[PDB]
């Protein structure tokens, strides 16, 4: 196989009941939060890079906030957590969620080594979820130009 | 390596950046690059591998006041990329013009196909049927002989309209 070209675009990310995924400045670092506040979301929009890999056809995708391309959410193995990571630390190649296409434009995005472990919502957070333990709209997110 | 273009404009302040933004932004490898993410991928996790190709998307139009694809070569991207530029409004024109019908005959993915990669993530976008890429062509009418060639050139029609006649 030759190598998978990638692509990044910007776009807005939201919840499936359309609140917004924010980033805010907490204690010198960003965290993640989800906001029904209204505010302006030109901010707080992410940096999507993806490609195709080939599977025994898979989208992979990274997402960072445009407040700072050089961290991504990272699926944390040991706390079953969602959190950013720097690129001086963590691999890229263990940033890459797989996506998956539902109903009426919505994605979510599966963690690459826990199959069936997604990006989830919990309390004004993102945390890892497992699907059969959350209804489907848990894991469904959508990606907004501008 | 050379920092990825939107990489690059979301360092800057969001006045400072070409407006419209670019769609998508695709990196093309060199035949020797063995991975699409890693310490020898197209991507590093800092930085885009040296000798890598980069092409632009806009979904406004072709690329304006620069080139359409660059190489990265000593941590620039050479030659300059050129930035989306604006879409033109049919009802303008049929206002500006007082022209009883205009109807486009070219559409923007014959001069500016979507690349491939495009319909990867479903990426909700508003769809607004008045507004035609740049280098888009119509043609408008007066309703003998009253039939008028335009083309949209970053906002603005080309040439400047013919009024019709009042009826
Ligand atoms: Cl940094």
């Amino acid at each position: 196989q030759g190598t998978s070209l990638l692509t990044q675009s910007p776009a807005s990310l939201s919840t499936y009941n359309d609140q917004s995924v924010s980033f805010v400045l907490e204690n010198g670092c960003y965290v993640i939060n989800v906001d029904d506040s209204g505010k302006d979301q030109e901010q707080d929009q992410v940096l999507l890079r993806y490609y195709e890999s080939p599977c025994p056809k898979k989208v992979m995708v990274n997402m960072s906030p445009i407040k700072d391309t050089d961290i991504w959410l990272h699926a944390n193995d040991k706390d079953y957590s969602v959190e950013l990571q720097r690129g001086d630390v963590s691999p890229p190649e263990q940033a890459f969620f797989v996506l998956h296409k539902k109903s009426s434009d919505f994605v979510s995005f599966e963690c690459k080594n826990l199959p069936g472990t997604y990006i989830g919502v919990k309390d004004n957070q993102l945390a890892l979820v497992e699907e059969k333990d959350e209804s489907c709209n848990n894991i469904m997110f959508k990606l907004s130009k501008i | 390596g050379c920092k990825g273009i939107l990489e690059m404009l979301f360092d800057m302040p969001k006045e400072e950046r070409p407006s419209p933004m670019y769609d998508s932004v695709t990196y093309d490898p060199t035949p020797n690059t063995p991975t699409t993410v890693g310490k020898d991928g197209i991507w590093n996790g800092v930085d885009y591998r040296q000798g890598s190709t980069v092409k632009p998307y806009c979904d406004t139009g072709p690329v304006i006041q620069g080139s359409s694809k660059a190489v990265c070569v000593s941590g620039k991207w050479v030659p300059t990329l050129g930035v989306c530029p604006k879409m033109c409004s049919i009802g303008s024109l049929k206002e500006n013009g007082k022209f009883v019908d205009v109807t486009a005959t070219t559409k923007g993915d014959e001069l500016n196909p979507p690349p491939r990669e495009q319909t990867l993530i479903p990426i909700v976008r508003k769809v607004d049927k008045d507004k035609v890429q740049h280098g888009v062509k119509v043609v408008a009418l007066c309703k003998a002989e009253g039939v008028q060639e335009f083309e949209c050139d970053n906002g603005k029609w080309k040439p400047e309209p013919v009024p019709c006649p009042e009826p």
